[PDB]
């Protein structure tokens, strides 16, 4: 069993460790963020990417190093060497570039900073399981806010409760 | 069963 790489998201210098399970959006409002207060000129750093994995729903995006991903033997690999040539050619660009079209590339990130954090919002259920865990959750069909009804998913339903019961009560009405 | 959560 091995996790594939759909999209490299995001790139950051970030905490030593601050990788896997622990950064999903859901383990950070639980229990904090684990590169909170990295400030990379008072503590020791390592290059860290945002990860889109094949058949999980954008809250489940982690970051991850290069050695994680090389520890965990995920497929996609040969994303890591084209986003890396990628983002290379953007600093090249960058360093011989106007205000004015630095200006606009900023904008274009911020937009789409926008957008991803979007994905991670439930707009509506649309199935639930028969099934339920001993603690009486189903699981449910997700709509995710900007993203087309072929990118619904199957989520844990404690983990959707926390953060969208009117949504489950909506699907239920 | 589809549903998972990152551990």
């Amino acid at each position: 069993e091995f996790e594939t790489i759909e999209r490299f998201m995001d790139c950051r210098i970030g905490r030593k460790g601050a990788t896997g399970a622990t950064t999903t959006i859901y383990a950070v409002e639980a229990d904090g963020d684990p590169n909170a207060g990295f400030e990379k000129n008072k503590e020791p750093g390592e290059i860290q990417y945002l990860i889109k994995w094949k058949g999980w729903s954008h809250i489940h995006n982690t970051w991850e190093t290069e050695e994680t991903l090389k520890q965990q033997n995920v497929r996609g690999m040969k994303k890591l060497d084209n986003y890396k040539k990628k983002d290379q050619e953007t600093k090249r660009w960058l360093k011989n570039a106007s205000p004015e079209d630095v200006e606009y590339y900023n904008c274009q990130q911020e937009l789409t900073d926008d957008l991803h954090k979007q994905y991670q919002i439930v707009e509506r259920i649309i199935a639930h399981s028969n099934q339920k865990s001993a603690a009486g959750y189903p699981d449910y069909y997700c709509k995710w806010q900007g993203l087309p009804y072929s990118e619904c998913s199957w989520e844990d339903g404690a983990l959707i409760s926390k953060k969208f019961q009117a949504c489950i009560d909506e699907y239920f009405s | 069963r589809t549903a998972r959560s990152k551990v």
